């Protein structure tokens, strides 16, 4: 599946000025767009090659959607205040995160539309596009004025309508980023416990998309319980990079295996000490 | 494209 | 209120002495979002620096990648520290090179 996200930041800092504004748009978290409102020009900008292609009517209309929203979003953080009776003194953070899912055939998986005050959970549009979960009641304020205004109906419309098509043209310009499959690389480190053991550690490197499945085996059977391991993490290029580690004895490290399953690999990999 | 706010808090 | 950040230091390639490679200081997890964050080479801040841009997980929890490009020598020990509200002093993670 691919996705197009549209992360929104403001951050409020009274009395130097007005709320910090930020948008950026990912197509499969990696970065494309971005609007910062303490840009030198506040403007959208590119950043990848491939988004550069669109016409100057593409930039424009983007900029003074930013432009709106971050009116939307002054005007959300003075209300926040006041539903939470909060002092105009501090800095506040609004988080919206809004964008689609697509199934490789190009039919929606899964619409967000989804806000966060000072960190916490605010306001979110169910799977079913149509119901909003309210955390609290300054959000149950929110949800009764969406409800009323057709909120849910409108938002739908956009996941449904313009993110997919835009995400269906950016995988295609994009294409040749975006759909590549860069393989993984395994190898095993080796190191001697205090306790008399051993710990095995499995990475995975340079891999690309992020989705990758690793495991640890003995016996042809998976050591689910026992593993450690780290998030799937960026590694500077694009790439991607993870790595498991079990404990074993110390004769036993042969008995061990590595699996490693990812879209780049015709065949698993399977590696040992 | 991204999207747009209408509806207020 | 507060999240305090999660800092993981690791390169792109395995470590080969007089082999250029990047060094990643990847910092997760942090509210609010203002953060400082440096990469260290024997103790001097490292000048040139690559950051994402200010963005967010799932869970609302703020992120940034920081990454440089460095040749690792036997003798160089290398640093990410950051500065954030959510702590009383800096913290210093350091590159393991053998993991």
């Amino acid at each position: 599946s691919h996705s197009l996200r549209y992360f929104v930041t403001a951050v409020s800092r009274p009395g130097f000025g007005e709320p910090r504004y930020m948008e950026v748009g990912y197509v499969d978290n990696t970065e494309f767009v971005r609007f910062d409102s303490d840009a030198e020009n506040p403007r959208y900008e590119p950043r990848a090659r491939w988004i550069e292609q669109e016409g100057p009517e593409y930039w424009e209309r983007e900029t003074r959607r930013a432009k709106g929203n971050e009116q939307s979003f002054r005007v959300d953080l003075r209300t926040a205040l006041r539903y939470y009776n909060q002092s105009a003194g501090g800095s506040h953070t609004l988080q919206w995160m809004a964008g689609c899912d697509v199934e490789s055939d190009g039919r929606l998986l899964r619409g967000y539309w989804q806000f966060a005050y000072d960190g916490c959970d605010y306001i979110a549009l169910n799977e079913d596009l149509k119901t909003w979960t309210a955390a609290d009641m300054a959000a149950q304020i929110t949800r009764r004025k969406w409800e009323q205004a057709g909120a849910a109906e409108r938002d739908r419309a956009y996941l449904e309508g313009e993110c997919v098509e835009w995400l269906r043209r950016y995988l295609k310009n994009g294409n040749a980023t975006l759909l590549r499959t860069d393989p993984p690389k395994a190898h095993v480190t080796h190191h001697r416990r205090p306790e008399g053991d051993v710990t095995l550690r499995c990475w995975a490197l340079g891999f690309y998309p992020a989705d990758i499945t690793l495991t640890w085996q003995l016996n042809g059977e998976e050591l689910t319980q026992e593993m450690e391991l780290v998030e799937t993490r960026p590694a500077g290029d694009g790439t991607f990079q993870k790595w498991a580690s079990v404990v074993v004895p110390l004769g036993k490290e042969q008995k061990y295996t590595c699996h490693v399953e990812h879209e780049g690999l015709p065949e698993p990999l399977t590696l040992r000490w | 494209t991204g999207a747009a706010r209408f509806d207020e808090f | 209120i507060q999240k305090t950040p999660q800092i993981q230091v690791y390169s792109r390639h395995p470590p080969e002495n007089g082999k250029p490679n990047i060094l990643n200081c990847y910092v997760t997890q942090f509210h609010p979002p203002h953060i400082e964050i440096q990469m260290l080479k024997n103790g001097k801040k490292i000048p040139k620096v690559e950051m994402s841009d200010m963005s967010f997980s799932k869970d609302w929890s703020f992120y940034i990648l920081a990454h440089t490009e460095f040749t690792p020598t036997e003798t160089d020990t290398y640093a990410c520290r950051v500065k954030h509200a959510s702590m009383a002093e800096p913290k210093t993670v350091y590159w393991d090179r053998d993991m």
